[PDB]
């Protein structure tokens, strides 16, 4: 099957400035009638692949001008004249020259802004999930840039690592930032038993953590 | 413009089949295209499966031998996936996708449709509220949120205020633990705003046909 090798594996670019991708395929995609299966997608976060560039170098239905592929045999390229922040996702290569038709592994545009800290917010267990034996509590880590962070829980000024369960958003087009949400789950017993419960974030917007706290029993 | 959309069964049991159906609208299935099946893996990984075109004949991926059938129904405008012999290595995101025959132009896919493959039970979630602490309710915005807890299998839809309130949300994937999964999703408003105009999300699981509408009360007097 013919392997299509992408290159960079990520790209990070700031608003306005250009991109170049590269992907390669083992064999060559011309065919015998002089067109080039050749094609460029955008899959954006939490949507499917959408169609860029077909024929190699043909610009598809209804898809921004800022769009170029470029290239020819087996060395294709996609140019974003300027990137735009709506322009992060996941670019793949696709061929159909030859059976089987085969994927790039794909290629993550990022885009570069300036830092931002994150806003933290912590939230006890609700008094339904409390009836019910177990005790949730949640952490969000909204809007930082860049996306890597840290968090920390403490149960009565301890450090707790166990029950803690983290997911983070991708990059959101509307202002570049990155989330993360940090679960601590305990028992119902457990929780009840102990008083302060503490939310530490770890960020390179500043040099000590940002702690957000509540205790059990106060509003 | 070509519209496509996949449905069919979401969890499909070990040694099984999926069987999906892609209708497409906008355009007739004898006409012009490839309509493809299309999976996704967990890591960017995109697998071509197969096709059946405009005149009804078929093309596959030799990584399905003898496990694959894509058929139509042209009375229906729709085509059809079956694949037999599932294992959890199946478990992937399911795209029809329509390219045209001449030259691969107009791609057009489905949102996809989750299939996973698992002998785990569905299992309706918990919908817990985030209620912020008095703390945090005195600047100039305040963020709540909910807990989507213990459902199987994936997915839920989370809306806030019936879709109306858009702005502002992260809604975060979900995480899977012992064949249970839990999802949450923040919401952040002007703190004057709070609890005048109210905040309540919205959830869905349409697997186990289950909705709920949470109003995110605050704590203390309600």
């Amino acid at each position: 099957d013919v392997v299509m090798t992408q290159s960079p594996k990520t790209i990070s670019v700031t608003i306005g400035q250009p991109a170049s991708i590269s992907c390669k395929s083992s064999q060559r995609l011309l065919n015998s009638n002089g067109k080039t299966f050749l094609n460029w997608l955008l899959q954006r976060p939490g949507q499917s692949p959408k169609r860029l560039i077909y024929l190699g170098t043909k610009l598809d239905s209804g898809v921004p001008d800022r769009f170029t592929g470029s290239g020819s045999g087996t060395d294709f390229t996609l140019k974003i004249s300027r990137v735009e922040a709506e322009d992060l996702g996941v670019y793949y290569c696709w061929q159909g020259t030859h059976f089987p038709y085969t994927f790039g592994g794909g290629t993550k545009l990022e885009i570069k802004r300036a830092d931002a800290a994150p806003t933290v917010s912590i939230f006890p267990p609700s008094s339904e999930q409390l009836t019910s034996g177990g005790a949730s509590v949640v952490c969000f880590l909204n809007n930082f840039y860049p996306k890597d962070i840290n968090v920390k829980w403490k149960i009565d000024g301890s450090e707790r690592q166990n029950g803690v369960l983290n997911s983070w958003t991708d990059q959101d087009s509307k202002d570049s930032t990155y989330s993360m949400s940090s679960t601590l789950t305990l028992t119902k017993d457990e929780y009840e038993r102990h008083n302060s419960y503490t939310c530490e974030a770890t960020h390179k917007t500043s040099t000590s953590p940002i702690v957000k706290s509540f205790n059990r029993n106060e509003c | 413009r070509v519209q496509l959309q996949q449905s069919g069964p979401g969890l499909v049991k070990p040694s099984q089949s999926l069987s999906l159906t892609c209708t497409v609208t906008g355009y007739s299935i004898t006409s012009d295209f490839a309509w493809n099946w299309i999976r996704q893996f967990p890591g960017n990984k995109l697998e071509w499966m197969g096709y059946i075109n405009y005149s009804g004949f078929t093309s596959h991926n030799p990584s399905l031998k003898s496990r694959i059938s894509i058929t139509r129904d042209t009375s229906k405008n729709q085509f059809f996936l079956q694949l037999n012999s599932v294992t959890t290595e199946d478990t992937a995101t399911y795209y029809c996708a329509g390219l045209l025959w001449y030259d691969g132009g107009a791609g057009s896919w489905g949102q996809g449709t989750l299939v996973t493959v698992s002998a785990a039970k569905t299992t309706a979630p918990s919908v817990y509220p985030l209620a912020p602490v008095c703390g945090d309710t005195t600047g100039s915005s305040v963020t709540l949120g909910c807990l989507v807890k213990g459902y199987f299998p994936e997915p839920v839809t989370l809306t806030w205020n019936s879709g109306s309130l858009s702005s502002g949300v992260h809604t975060f994937p979900a995480v899977l633990q012992s064949d249970l999964y839990t999802l949450s999703s923040s919401v952040t408003v002007t703190s004057s705003t709070w609890p005048s105009q109210s905040i309540t999300c919205n959830v869905a699981h349409p697997a186990s046909s289950t909705k709920v509408d949470k109003k995110i009360e605050p704590r203390g007097p309600t």
